[PDB]
């Protein structure tokens, strides 16, 4: 026979470049890519257990360019969750968090929770990333300033995270799933 | 292989869709499914003839002109993907290809139909429901074609006017010498009879027309050595802009010149 489950549907933004297509494929295939790395995320629903009953995580990812940005409005209806990211060595991908990706999604989901990710966990203590953005007056984001970011847009959770050692990652979405859940 | 006969009836295809427009009737997944089918038949006459060129040029018009109502149409479940998924597939072919300057025309339509499924599709969902996944996931997959292939695409038109400009510099200069060179060449050819005494002789004859150039026999090397790669990589193909190719085979007449006289010596004498 059959029996109902909970379906949810996620949509990822932020800026380019700051880890959203990998993060998905790093959670859906355990494996972050190697070369190659489409724009967009191939949509994808995945089947996560979380307190013995199972659930249904629809993962939308998207991008913005140009053709993009007339795209990432369609993915928005009926969004139970959504994830902000931006890159932890990269703080104007931290500043468009309040600028844009607050702003565009409150427009399109008002009332859904939202979760802040920060990304590239593991480039924070790489002493190469570190001089490199020394090396224009630039340093990593740190906890508490994400925290205060996310406390300020009003999100739900703050969740740090590394696609490459998928060290946050299975977290990310159990929160977002668990969001919904109230 | 493509007729002329096929090509009519490909085009009465599409007036047949022009006057269900004309109407208010246009079968949106037949005109698009239809279209990618024109656009292989036209890539297939391209590169054969077959066809005359007053044809091709009013079968890309009427294509384009198809194109156009489309557009103009617009204004005013995933059955789409299901039919229009196929030629997204065919043109994602032509990406992983390695193209020349005859392939401008050719991937300008391509684009012109991404362009095109992308504005209808878009367009269809903007105000019919939220869109289902697979739908999405088409729509960037079309983003993805149409920005790579007009990277390459205006890779290749770069490229061509570098080619073009490359052409007149050389076309431009050579003719310093092109008189003096041709002439003395015609001279040379319209005198020649073995022994060894005919040996000498042809050698001095060489020898005169040498001096005759002697001003630019350096010029004439460095020529070369410049012209022989344009004209490996412009070819000998009829197809491309109708001004390059007409540079290009002067340049090729130009070049002979050249390689006659930087041959000579060894040659004769
Ligand atoms: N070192 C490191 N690089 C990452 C990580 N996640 C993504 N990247 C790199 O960041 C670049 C952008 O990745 P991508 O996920 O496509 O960016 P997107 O546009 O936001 O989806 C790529 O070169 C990735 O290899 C990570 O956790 N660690
Ligand atoms: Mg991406």
């Amino acid at each position: 026979g059959s029996k109902l489950m909970q379906a949810i549907k996620c949509v990822v933004v932020g800026d380019g470049a700051v880890g959203k297509t990998c993060l998905l494929i790093s959670y859906t295939t355990n494996a972050f890519p190697g070369e190659y790395i489409p724009t967009v995320f191939d949509n994808y629903s995945a089947n996560v257990m979380v307190d013995g009953k199972p659930v249904n995580l629809g993962l939308w990812d998207t991008a913005g360019q140009e053709d993009y940005d007339r795209l990432r409005p369609l993915s928005y209806p009926q969004t139970d969750v959504s994830l902000i990211c931006f890159s932890l060595v990269s703080p104007a991908s931290f500043e468009n968090v309040r600028a844009k990706w607050y702003p565009e999604v409150r427009h399109h989901c008002p009332n859904t929770p939202i979760i802040l990710v920060g990304t590239k966990l593991d480039l924070r203590d790489d002493k190469d990333t570190i001089e490199k953005l020394k090396e224009k007056k630039l340093t990593p984001i740190t906890y508490p300033q994400g925290l205060a970011m996310a406390k300020e847009i009003g999100a739900v959770k703050y969740l740090e995270c590394s696609a490459l050692t998928q060290r946050g990652l299975k977290t990310v979405f159990d929160e977002a799933i668990r969001a919904v859940l109230c | 292989r493509i007729t002329p006969k096929k090509l009519r009836e490909l085009s009465d295809l599409l007036r047949t869709h022009l006057s269900s427009a004309a109407t208010k009737q246009l079968d949106m997944g037949g005109v698009l499914s239809d279209l990618d089918t024109m656009l292989v038949a036209l890539d297939k006459a391209e590169r054969e003839g077959g066809v005359d060129k007053d044809q091709l040029k009013s079968f890309n018009s009427l294509i384009l002109k198809t194109y156009r109502v489309i557009e103009d149409y617009v204004k005013g479940s995933n059955f789409m993907l299901s039919i229009v998924e196929p030629s997204l597939q065919r043109i994602q072919k032509h990406l992983d290809q390695t193209h020349s300057f005859s392939d401008i025309g050719s991937l300008v339509r391509a684009h012109k139909h991404l362009e095109t499924l992308l504005e209808v599709l878009v367009t269809l969902s903007q105000q019919g429901q939220p869109v289902s996944s697979e739908t999405y996931g088409f729509l960037n997959r079309l983003a993805e074609a149409k920005i790579t292939l007009s990277q390459q695409l205006n890779t290749l038109q770069q490229q061509q006017e570098s080619a073009k400009a490359q052409l007149s510099i050389l076309i431009n200069r050579s003719g310093s010498w092109a008189d003096v060179a041709r002439q003395s060449l015609q001279r040379f050819d319209s005198t020649r009879p073995y022994t060894a005494i005919h040996r000498q002789m042809m050698a001095a004859h060489a020898a005169i027309t040498l001096q005759e150039v002697s001003e630019f026999t350096d010029d004439m090397r460095n020529f070369t050595v410049d012209s022989i790669p344009l004209l490996i990589q412009l070819g000998r193909s009829s197809l491309m802009d109708e001004h390059l190719v007409e540079q290009r085979e002067k340049l090729r007449e130009l070049t002979t010149i050249a390689e006659r006289l930087n041959r000579l010596e060894r040659e004769w004498m």
